């Protein structure tokens, strides 16, 4: 935060690695049914 | 004496010239992960 900088061996800022690729899997997952919501009648909140 | 007092403790070397490039592929690793560095002696 100066710049009347004394001399000395002082430690700089650890300059952090950019990303270089991108690997991806997802071991082909199918699809859940959610439509299991609208296919029955609404549930009762006692038998929720 | 000097040899025999350094073997017999258990103390690992902090890599001061290739070390970053040892860890690369511990405390000595995990200061490069955490953000701090042990200085070299004078």
């Amino acid at each position: 935060g100066q710049f009347d900088m004394d001399s000395g061996v002082y430690s700089a800022s650890y300059f952090n690695a950019r990303s270089r690729g991108y690997y991806y899997e997802a071991a082909e997952l199918t699809e859940c049914d959610l439509d299991v919501l609208f296919k029955n009648d609404a549930p009762i909140i006692a038998n929720y | 004496l000097e040899d025999l007092l350094f073997d017999k403790v258990t103390l690992s070397d902090p890599g001061y010239m290739k070390g970053y490039d040892e860890c690369m592929k511990d405390l000595i690793c995990a200061q490069y992960v955490s953000g701090y560095k042990v200085l070299p002696p004078l």
